[PDB]
Order: C-alpha cells, then structure tokens, then sequence
C-alpha cells in the first residue's frame, strides 16, 4: 500500500503549479484510500469529486498514514516533503504543508523532524516567502530560543514590523542592546525600527571610524531624508557627486532631489531628477513635481498618468495583505 | 574535638554539626540540632563551648565533651538569628536577627532574658564587634551600619549605599580597615580614625571594590590583616591584599564547563592561624581547605547530605 | 502653580486668571473646570493649614468665613462643568458631592447645592449614585433633606438605578440607614410599588439562597468552638450562638428548611436549653451536653456539605421558581440609553461551585433572550467590589479618550457587581475564563509534570525553607527556578491556541491586559494576587482580575507573610510573553498607562478619595492599623505620591519611565519574590 | 479603470487604518479530542459541511 504513494513521492517532475496541485490531489486521494480509520477512508469517493473534501480532511489522513507508517516510509515522506518544499515552491501547497506541520505540532505526535531541528529554518523560510508573518514568528522565535543570534533578531524585528508591532521591536531592540552591546547592533535595525536619530549616531559613527562607504553614507543620507534636515543632506550631495559611482549615483538621485525640493533649489533638484530612473514611481513623481514647477501641466499629467500605472503592482501587492 | 588544638565544626541544612580534623579530614563527630537549620557557628575565646545560631532558638554546645545535649538554649527570639558575637571576656554574647532587635547576653547570668537592646529599622543580617571590646557593628537589610557603643549608646547610622541589602561587615583584630558588603557585590573599605576614648570612630571610605557581580555574601580579615578574603553567590571567593585591594588568590568551584547551571554558593571564610591556609564552606555540600598562595585545595571535607551554610575554627593555644 | 505652587501669594493669583479666562469664555469647558478644581484645591490647602496651626475660637470664626467665601464658586464652577462637558462629569460630579458633604450643612454652601441641583441634569447622578447611597444617614438634617428628595426625584426617572441598592439599605443593621430608606422607599412605591416589592422579594429569596441555615450553624459552631476551647470566651461564644437560635425562632419557610429542622432542630433545642440551664447555674457538666450535641450535628453537616453538589430552586426556594417574566431589570444591566432587559426567568438548577466560601452559579433569563450568569457569594463584602469596578470604568474611559491607548486597544476587563447584603452580594459572571492555577495544574497534569515540582525542589534543598533567613531564600529561590523550566504558560497558550494568527492576537492582548491591570493594579494598591485570583480569558486572551478584598498595601502592612510585590510579575508571565521578555509590549504599554493615569491625576484621585473617605469602608483600615483620619489621610498621600511618582523617594520626582523601570525591578526581584507566602507561587 | 481607482483612491485620502478599523476548529478538536474520536469528528465537520448548500444537490 505504498507503490502509488512512492510513486507520487519520488516523482519531482512538476514544471508548473497545476502539475503540483494534481500532485496533491492524488496524495491526499491515496492517503484517504490508504487511512486506516475507516471513516476517513469511507470518504475517498467524495474527495475524488469534491477538492475541499479532501483538502480539509488531509491533517487527519496525514497523521492516521504518519501513524501507521514504521520510521522508514516516514523517512521517504519526510524527504518528498522537503523536496516539495525547497524546490518548485508554490503559495498554495506551501501553505497547506505549513498548516499540515502546525498541525503536527499541536498533535501530542510531536512536530515532523525535517532536516533537523525540526526543519524550524525551512519552514520560517516557505512562511515568510507566503507571507503567513504568524507562523514565521512563531517559528523564529522557537530558533530563537534553540540559540540567540544577531541574524535571528534582524529576522524578528523585521516580522514584527511586516506584523504591524513597533512595541515588539522595540522590545527586540532593547534585548539586543542589553545582551550583544553595541557593535553588533547594526544600524539597519534603528532604520527598520524608525530610530532615526539613534541610527544617525551610529552611522556617524561608523563613517568616522570606518573609511566612508556607499552603503554607510546612503543610510545616513536616508536617515538625513527621514528627519528632514534637507541642508545637510544637500550639502552631502553636493560633496561627493563625483566620487559616486553610478548605481550609487541613482541611488543618491532621489534623496538628492527630495533634498533639493525641500530646499527650493531647482536647478539642482532638476539636475539630480534627470538622474533619477523614468521606471520609479519617485522619479515619475519627481518629474511630474518638476513639470508642476514649470508649469508643463501637460506633461505632468502624462508623468501621474505613468506614476499611477507604476504604482498599480506596488499597491496590488501590499493590498492583498491586509489594510 | 575539644583536646585537639584545631577545631573546625561545620554544619547545614541536615540538622547535625560535625567537627572535622583540619589533619586529617574526618569527621570525629555529629550533633543533632532539630526544629530547625543553624544559621552561625561560632566558638567562644574560652573554647569552653560553640554556639549554633539557629531559628527562634540559641543552642551552645560543649566542645570538650563527646555527644552532649544542648547545654544552654536561649529562646524568647524570632525571625532567624542573622549571626553571633562573643566578647573576648566571654562574659557576652552579641545576636542580631531579623526582627530588626539585636541583643545583649549574658552568659555568666542565669537569665534567659537578654540584657541590652538595640532596636533598627531593617532586619539585621549582621553583627561584628570591634576589637576594642567597646563598639558593635550592626548591618541591616536598608544598607544603614550602626556604630552601637557599648558605654554611651550613641548609634552612628552610616548608609553606604541606599536601598542596598548589607549582608556581611567586619574588622581587622589591629582596627585598622573595616570591609563592608551588600547584596550588589561591592565591596566598601573604611579607614578606623585611632579613636578609643573619644569614640570617634570616624569612617574614612577608602575604596569601593567591585567585588562581585552577583550577590556577595560574606567578608573577613585575616588575623595578619593583610588579606581580605570576599565569598558570593559567584561561587568564588576573592582575597585581596590590604595594601593593594587586588586579587591576589581567586577560589572558584566553577564546573569549568557552560553545561553546569547553579552549582552550589559559596558562603565561607577562615583564615589559618598564620592565613596559611584558608577554610571555605559552600552550598556543595563539601567544605575545602585551599592554599592561600597557590590557591588549590590541600583538604576537602565530604559528608554532608545538604548544604553547608556555616562553619567555626580556633587555633588559639 | 507648576512653578510656584500653592500657598497664601499663589492662590489670588491662579483664581483672577482663571476668573478672566471664564471671562473671556463662557462654553468653554476647561477653563470652568480648571476653575472649580482650584477652588477646590484652594479649600483644602486652608483647611489643612488651619488644621496643621490651631489644632496643634476667632481663628476658627476666620477659617468658617474664609472657606465658606472659597467654597460656593467650587460648586458652581463645578455644576457648570458638569452641565458644559456631557458626558465625562464624573470627576466634577465626586467633586460636587465631596463639598456637598463636606460644607453642605452651611446655609450658603445648602444653598448653592440646591441652585446646582435644580440647574443640573437628572442623568449625571446615575454615576455617583453609591457615593449618595452611601451618606443616607448624614447626622446634618439639612444635607440630608437634600439629599433624600434628589433620590426622590432619581427614583421618579430611571427607577431601576435606584431600587437595588435601596432594597440593601433598607435591611441594615443600623437603625438610621435602614429607616431613612424605608422613607425613601415609601415615596418611592407610590410611583410604582410593583418595582419595589419585585426588588424585597428578590433579594430576600437570593440571600437566602446564598446562605442556607445549615452552613450558618456550621460558620457559628466553628466559631464558638474556636472562642470557648482557645480563648475559653463562654459569653463571647453565647452572643454568637445566640442569633443562629433566633433565626430558628421563625420557623421552617421552605422544604429545605423543613428537612434541616426535622433532621438537627430537636438536638439544637436540647443544647439551647442547656445552654440556658449552664446559664442560670454555672455548671460544666451543664454545658458539655450542648457542646456534645454541637459537635455532633457538626459532624452530621460536615459530612452532608461535600453531597451539597448542586441546588434546586423546589426545594431551597420556590419563590424564585415562581417567578416569571418580571419587570425587575437584570441587576448590572440597566443603562439610561439602552433599552431594558428586565427578567425572564430563573433556571431551576443552581450549580454549587466546590470552594472555600462555596458560591453559587446563578443564571438569569432576559427579556431579549440572552442568558446572564452569575456568581452568589455569600459572607463577604461587595461594597469594595463596586467601588473597585467604578474606578475601572472610569480607567477605560480614560484610555478610550487617549489617541494612543485606544490606538492600542486597552482597556480593563470588568464585571457586573451587584451588591445584596454585608455578607452576600451579586457577582456578574464573564464567559470564556479560567484561573491561572487551574490551567497550569491542567497542562502539568497533561504534561505529566508534578504540579508542585518547585515546591519540592526546594523542601529536598532545603525542608527548614519557611525558616530560613533571607539569603538562605534567596539562595534555594535561584536554585528551584534554574533547575525548572518555566515555560509552561507559554507553551499552553501555544497549544490552546487553534492558528498562530489567533495566537498572536491572543498574545499580544494577554500582554497588553496585564500590563494595563498591572500598573492600574499599583495604583490602586491592590494585593494578593495569588495565581486562583486571576483569571485568563480563553478566546480574547485578556487576564482579569478578582477578588478585591485586600486593596491599598493591605498585604505589605499585615505582620504575617507580608508582600513586597507591588504587582504580580513573576517568571511565569514573563516567559509568557514575547521572548524578548518585559521590555516589548508589557514596557511600552505600561508607559502609556502611567502616563494617561499621571496626566488624569485628579480623577483618578477623586474617585479614590470617594470611597477611602467613605465610613462604610474604613473598617478594613481599622484592622489594617495596629486614628481613622490620619490613616486615611496617609493612604490617599500614598496613592498621590504613586501618582506623581515620588513614592520611591519622596524628596526626588520621578519620570514615567524611570517609575516603570523601577517598578519592576522591585517586582521580579528574587529578594523581593522569596518574601511572599508559598501558595502566592511565587517560583510559578 | 485602474488609473481611476487609484485616483479616486487618492482623493477620498489615505485614511487612518485605525479609522479604517472603526469604519468597519478543527485544529481545537484535535486539541480536545483524541486521534480515535478525532477521526470521526472531523469527518463529520466536513460532510456536514458539504451538507448545505447547493453542493450537496450534486454530492
């Protein structure tokens, strides 16, 4: 009674998400077959004409097969798991796989050991990838309290900001300030977290000590954007145009060209939006500001017409994970 | 026990008193001690008798007979007795418990009741008595030390720190540096102004030794006054040089190991004779007898089933 | 007066600029608050100066005209606000009746109440009715008058916020309070006199329901065993036996009452008598007769007391069971907007809970079709209870004003409480919760976890622990918590939890709650809050809290056992949260708490003031203590220096979050923690 | 038309989510229940659950 059930293990010759979800449809057709308790097994029949029959009975004929099952099969279906889980991930089937493990774990069975430590990293991964944030955190506050490191806290504080909770990461913050002193505490953390004024003491910090940097001159120049002291930022973008180089040149253009309009100076804020890319939503927003300047209503119209046409998939996106 | 010249009575939790030999480690003998833990040993200058600081209750027992019964049990106390003093007459002996009242006793008098009262605010965790058999050091659970006269009665209440639990306080037998500790782990050295008669006994903070991280327990001078040796919940007792104030000689019973959690505290101090050597008392149940110089232990003693909280030694000729 | 503050040269000045801010502006609502509050304020600080000077005849004449000159703008500044703010009065309205109380007795002052009274609205009072039904029998004839025909006049609109608490004034022990609510409640019944007879029969079926003739032989025998046999107080152990005999006097009422006399009623009579024949001889052989006969039937009723599982309303009273479709609102339910939800029925059956006190599991039938549960406790004090939920309503009002708070949604559990007699009362009963003791004993029992494994942990280190000193404590605390994973709280939540989405939510308003019940908890001085005193909600996640019996640091003061937790934060809770631990949500909303309860100081002080100033409450400080002024006086100094934060030190302000911290550092400290009673858990 | 919305979107404003807010089992049974009383419960949850509606006239 394992044939078929090896047979749609070992297969992994899935190339889209239709040959994936009839992949398990007929898991959870052969586990209902294959269910020892009579009940779930009386129901395969419906399951084969009715998908959410079996979609909702498939915790309960996986754990009646995990049970059966003699510590080998078990290995073979842990291994298809994984496989399904790390190659050709698919939101639908990574969801249903991630409920059928909190099931698990809320079953006295215990949780299903995957790649070790009951393969907590892999399905924080496949859970922050189908944005289920809760069990995420959940699991990476298990890693957490298997061992404490600065990259588990990164990933915590960056959960609970995607989860609508500043106080948690605050909380995270203070834990990493008490335990791993401040080396450690990169200053992205104050970024993700709104310290705006603590992660521009760090910045200038770290640009004192260490040699100035791209990425340490850009946070600081975002820090600078995010309180508002255009003066400063400006008179950073005036500094060092030339020893920028040109990814890191379009990266300043947009800071350089809110810091210019907060200023007043046009002509530079002309200049740094021309750099700017056209296919940002800042640029097409920038340059419509500009026409508005001018006068070029027009084309400040054609620039917000494009500007909303760019910011169609990024409000898609956020839109579809709540308000 | 009361023949041999070294005397070293320890006991814990299991309600017995054993009197070890310091030559040989073996325990010579128990004595049962009911009702309740004892919470100080201590032995009189006469070395007639030791006495057990229990709860609610003082017990003394005979040092040179074998298997005595209780021969002197103060009672008419409560809440714990923090520790005992004894005069160098042996005519007195100084308690203090948690009752905030520490008490004057007479030994020679057959009263039960005590003779002198001295009333604070916090609990007293501590009792020292100066060398100069006139002053009595009081601690409490605020952090306030009381200089109690023993002629005028005239308290000074000195607050090292506030809010702080004080545990331990002692002096020098030549009066010169006297060591306070609370609960934070500090260690606060005072110099004795040479104040007899005036009764002046100003106290000149010297300095404030971060002793310990966790909680510190109990502080002693040497009887050459040279070294302070400093025991903790750090499970590790600290000698410093009185010159210096520098750790001359760290006695830890770490497992050496991160896969060791609450080994056991360590609340136990006596210098040799000539501070030679060392006795240390520990919740492990083990007391060990370490090397001041090179800081390793030549005797351990083993047989307690609980903790071992307290400890007594004399070499007095 | 933030700079400098109150005295002879400060208050003129305040008083003409807040005059000619009122000046300026008649429908504002701040100034004319301000206004009253510094009248107020101005009041006190001359009556304590005088207090302060004279105690310690023209002076007395001076002080009479000074406050008497202060006094009557405070209350009209106060009805004002009162009439401006629509809604949020309750502040001005305590405020109102503390002068009224206070000062009322002047004809001026008398006055100024009654011109107030007749302006202001009928609806206000609904929210200080306690606080007037508490000072029914004021020995002033004239503050009494007045008040006695506002009650009137709040029974003639809104009826059933007055019938419940005058039905529980009327049987009072005192003669005073109980007659001048029967002359309330004969003014009251010519209204309806169907609302009032509906509330007498009530809570007469209800308490006795409450307690049953058997239990209170068994309370009194208890006693009088204790008084003869330890205090070997014969008379003492008379007058307490006595009024059980009364009680019998009257005669079986019902088949329970019936079955109990046929069953002990001859042996009590046989031991009255000789009682009596001990009496009038003074014989021992006399009295060990009835103390034979006593403890005899007090064995009978020990052993009928576990059997006492449920209770049905044939037989311990039909008159319930008689009742149908009453216009008798359900008690705690009526709101002056909402529609009424008077009573449909009663359930038969009445479900015993097996507890100390044993109370009963009442359940009512409203006219909209909703079941009310509630609790029936017997020989304890309610009074306090009120007072404690007012003071949490006003809490949530506060915190639903805050932009923040309300951002955060905190709020303060609360449960109807309504009060039926000195030793039974009515309890609101919340759906969906369950004590911290019961759900950790579960999940070890499931876990196969010895329940008491700290316990026992630390009697095998150490059997002398009760009697160790401090360090000693310390020491055996540290060693039962490290050798004892604490996560059991956390890893029930988890399991109880259906998804993580719910489990989160749930987390987070477990977090938020007990923060918020915590500080309000410190603030209001509330103690022992033993793990069987709390409960968690099983769907909302939101802790709530009962049991208010000890209150302003009852615990601290009492020489036994005494707390040095200000509020209940121990390991268990902690692991309980985020694994950050305190310094997450619990910190933050716990600034936010303390920073909204520090900005409404006088409120909050207000209502506290109401009930600590009251008569009927000051006997817990009396057994507090070891006169009532001083000490109520130093409890409401207290609760100010809690509030403005210098609690801690007196002679150093503290900020919000300094306080906070502070605050828990004093809670989790180990020292502090070994200090409380083994059954506080506090190693749980 | 999706221009539109988010131009109608932008003129009703960016409202607070809080306004927004304002404006506005089996797991358990597993929890409860042991896997050989599970079984049918679940089973039944789903086939009553099927049960309604207009499924059941083809199920």
């Amino acid at each position: 009674s394992t044939i078929n059930l090896q047979k749609a293990w070992g297969a992994a010759r899935r190339v889209s998400k239709d040959d994936w979800l009839e992949w398990l449809r007929r898991l959870s057709l052969e586990l209902l077959k294959d269910s020892s308790s009579p009940s779930l097994r009386s129901c395969w029949a419906l399951a084969q004409a009715y998908n959410p029959m079996a979609r909702d009975l498939f915790n309960a004929a996986f754990v009646s097969c995990w049970s059966e099952l003699n510590e080998d099969q078990q290995d073979e279906l842990i291994r298809s798991i994984e496989l399904a889980l790390t190659s050709q991930d698919i939101a639908e089937v990574t969801q249903t796989l991630l409920n059928l493990a909190e099931f698990m774990e809320h079953s006295d069975k215990g949780p299903l050991p995957l790649r070790d430590d009951n393969g907590i990293v892999l399905l924080g991964e496949r859970a922050a990838k189908c944005r289920a944030y809760a069990k995420a955190l959940h699991y990476k506050e298990l890693e957490f309290q298997k061992g404490p490191t600065p990259a588990i806290l990164e990933s915590l504080i960056s959960i609970n900001n995607k989860l609508q909770q500043p106080e948690a990461a605050a909380g995270v913050l203070e834990y990493a300030m008490k335990h791993f002193g401040e080396l450690e505490i990169q200053a992205t953390w104050y970024e993700k977290l709104h310290e705006w004024e603590d992660a521009l003491v760090a910045y200038d910090k770290k640009m004192d000590t260490n040699k100035d940097d791209p990425e340490l001159m850009l946070g600081r120049m975002r820090c600078l954007e995010a309180l508002g002291e255009w003066g400063q930022l400006h008179q950073q973008c005036c500094e060092k145009w030339t020893l920028v180089n040109d990814e890191t040149q379009a990266k300043m253009a947009r800071m350089a060209a809110a810091a210019a309009w907060g200023l007043g100076q046009w002509d530079s804020m002309e200049e740094y939006t021309c750099m700017i890319p056209r296919d940002t939503h800042d640029g097409a927003f920038y340059r419509a500001v500009l026409a508005l300047h001018q006068d070029l209503f027009s084309l400040a119209q054609q620039c917000i017409d494009k500007a909303r046409d760019l910011l169609d998939a990024e409000l898609t996106a956020m839109a579809g994970e709540s308000y | 026990v009361g023949s041999d010249p070294v005397i070293l009575a320890t006991a814990g939790y299991d309600h017995t008193v054993r009197f070890w030999q310091a030559h040989s480690g073996i325990c010579t003998r128990t004595v049962q001690h009911q009702d309740s833990q004892v919470n100080a040993l201590e032995v009189t200058p006469d070395r007639s008798m030791i006495a057990a600081a229990g709860y609610q209750h003082i017990r003394m027992y005979d040092l040179n007979s074998n298997n005595p019964n209780p021969i002197i049990s103060y009672d008419g106390v409560n809440k714990n007795i923090a520790s005992v003093g004894f005069h160098e007459d042996g005519r007195w002996m100084y308690t203090g418990g948690e009752d905030c009242t520490a008490r004057i006793w007479d030994l020679r008098s057959r009263n039960l009741q005590c003779q002198r009262i001295f009333q604070v605010n916090a609990p007293i965790n501590c009792v020292c008595l100066h060398p100069n058999q006139a002053e009595l050091i009081v601690g409490d659970q605020s952090g306030a030390i009381h200089i109690w006269d023993l002629k005028t009665d005239h308290n000074e209440q000195l607050i090292p720190e506030p809010e702080v639990s004080i545990t331990s306080a002692h002096i020098d037998p030549d009066a010169s540096y006297m060591a306070a500790v609370n609960s934070t782990g500090n260690c606060y050295v005072w110099n004795l102004t040479g104040g007899i008669g005036d009764e002046v006994t100003q106290l000149i903070p010297k300095t404030k030794i971060p002793a310990h991280t966790r909680y510190a327990l109990q502080c002693r001078f040497s009887p050459d006054s040279t070294l302070l040796a400093t025991c903790s919940a750090d499970q590790t007792c600290k000698i410093w040089r009185t010159s210096n104030f520098s750790l001359m000689t760290e006695l830890s019973i770490k497992s050496g190991n991160p896969g060791e959690s609450s080994r056991g505290w360590m609340w136990g101090c006596a210098f040799s004779g000539d501070s030679q050597y060392i006795v240390t008392a520990s919740s492990d149940n083990l007391a060990r007898l370490w090397c001041v110089e090179t800081g390793e232990i030549k005797r351990e003693y083993g047989g307690h089933q609980k903790a071992v909280v307290c400890l007594a030694f004399n070499d007095s000729v | 007066l933030n700079l400098q503050g109150i005295n002879e040269s400060t208050i003129p000045k305040v008083l003409q600029y807040y005059s000619a801010a009122t000046e300026h502006d008649r429908s504002w609502y701040k100034a004319w608050h301000a206004w009253a509050v510094m009248n107020f304020e101005a009041v006190l600080h001359y009556k304590h100066q005088n207090q302060a000077r004279d105690e310690k005849k023209k002076v007395t004449e001076d002080l009479s005209k000074t406050l008497l000159m202060y006094t009557v703008p405070a209350v009209q500044g106060f009805f004002r606000s009162i009439s401006l703010s629509r809604g949020n009065n309750l502040q001005d309205t305590l405020r109102v009746l503390t002068l009224w109380f206070d000062y009322g007795h002047w004809p001026d002052v008398n006055e100024a109440l009654v011109e107030g009274v007749k302006a202001i609205q009928i609806d206000t009072w609904l929210q200080v009715i306690p606080q007037l039904i508490a000072r029914i029998d004021t020995p002033r004839p004239l503050v009494g008058r007045l008040i006695h025909q506002l009650l009137t006049d709040i029974g003639r609109y809104h009826p059933q916020a007055l019938i419940y608490p005058l039905t529980v004034a009327s049987k009072s022990t005192t003669t005073a309070r109980h007659n001048a609510a029967n002359k309330i409640l004969k003014n009251m019944c010519e209204h309806s006199n169907t609302l009032v007879q509906q509330a007498m029969m009530v809570s007469e079926e209800l308490i006795r329901v409450a307690i049953l003739w058997h239990e209170m032989w068994h309370e009194g025998l208890e006693e009088a065993s204790r008084l003869y046999f330890g205090e070997r107080n014969v008379k003492g152990m008379f007058e307490v036996l006595e009024p059980l005999h009364a009680m019998m006097e009257r005669g079986p009422q019902t088949l329970k009452e019936t079955s109990f006399n046929q069953a002990y009623g001859r042996d009590l009579m046989e031991a009255q008598e000789w009682c009596r024949k001990y009496m009038k001889s003074g014989n021992v052989k006399d009295l060990t007769q009835a103390w034979d006969l006593y403890y005899h039937v007090f064995r009978r009723i020990s052993k009928q007391l576990p059997q006492l599982t449920s209770l049905e309303l044939q037989y311990v009273s039909p008159k319930l069971l008689m009742c149908r479709d009453l216009e008798l609102a359900v008690p705690g339910t009526y709101d002056p907007n909402q529609p009424i939800i008077r009573i449909q029925s009663i359930a038969p059956s009445l479900q015993v809970i097996t507890s100390k006190q044993r109370p009963r599991k009442l359940t009512l039938m409203g006219s909209n079709g909703h079941e009310f549960v509630f609790l029936l406790k017997g020989h304890e004090d309610l009074r306090q209870d009120e007072r404690v939920m007012q003071l949490f309503g006003l809490v949530n009002t506060l915190l639903a004003n805050d932009p923040t708070s309300l951002r955060k949604n905190l709020s303060i559990q609360r449960y109807a409480v309504i009060p039926l007699s000195t030793n039974s009362g009515l309890i609101g009963w919340v759906p969906h919760c369950d004590t911290l003791h019961a759900l950790i004993r579960d999940y070890r029992e499931k876990k196969k976890i010895l329940l008491n494994i700290e316990h026992r942990i630390m009697l095998r280190m150490a059997p002398d622990y009760d009697h160790l000193t401090l360090m000693q404590k310390v020491e055996v605390f540290e060693h039962a918590v490290n050798n004892t994973a604490g996560d059991d709280l956390a890893k029930l939540l988890w399991l109880k939890s259906p998804s993580s989405e719910v489990w989160f939510d749930r987390r987070t308003n477990y977090t938020r709650s007990l923060a918020v019940m915590s500080m309000v908890g410190y603030i209001l001085g509330l103690g022992d809050r033993h793990p069987s005193n709390l409960m968690l909600d099983r769907l909302s996640g939101k802790i709530l809290h009962i049991d208010f019996g000890d209150c302003f640091e009852v615990a601290m003061t009492r020489e036994k056992f005494p707390e040095k937790i200000p509020f209940r934060l121990t390991r268990m809770l902690t692991n309980a949260m985020e694994v950050t631990g305190l310094d997450g949500n619990y910190r933050i909303t716990c600034h936010t708490v303390m920073e909204v309860l520090r900005e409404h100081k006088d409120s909050v002080m207000a209502v506290l003031e109401a009930f600590v100033y009251d008569p009927l409450l000051n006997w817990r400080l009396m057994d507090t203590n070891t006169a009532l002024n001083k000490k109520a006086i130093q409890i409401i100094n207290r609760v100010r220096d809690k509030l403005t934060g210098r609690d801690f030190s007196h002679d150093d302000t503290l900020d919000v979050p300094t306080q906070v911290e502070l605050l828990i550092k004093q809670a989790t400290s180990h020292e502090n923690l070994c200090q409380c009673y083994i059954g506080w858990c506090p190693f749980w | 038309t999706r221009r539109e919305a988010i131009r109608v979107l932008g003129l009703l404003g960016a409202l607070d989510p809080y306004k927004h807010k304002v404006n506005i089992e089996m797991l358990v049974n597993m929890g409860n229940l042991p896997l050989d009383e599970f079984y049918p419960a679940v089973s039944m949850v789903a086939l009553m659950r099927i049960f309604r509606d207009q499924s059941l006239s083809h199920h």
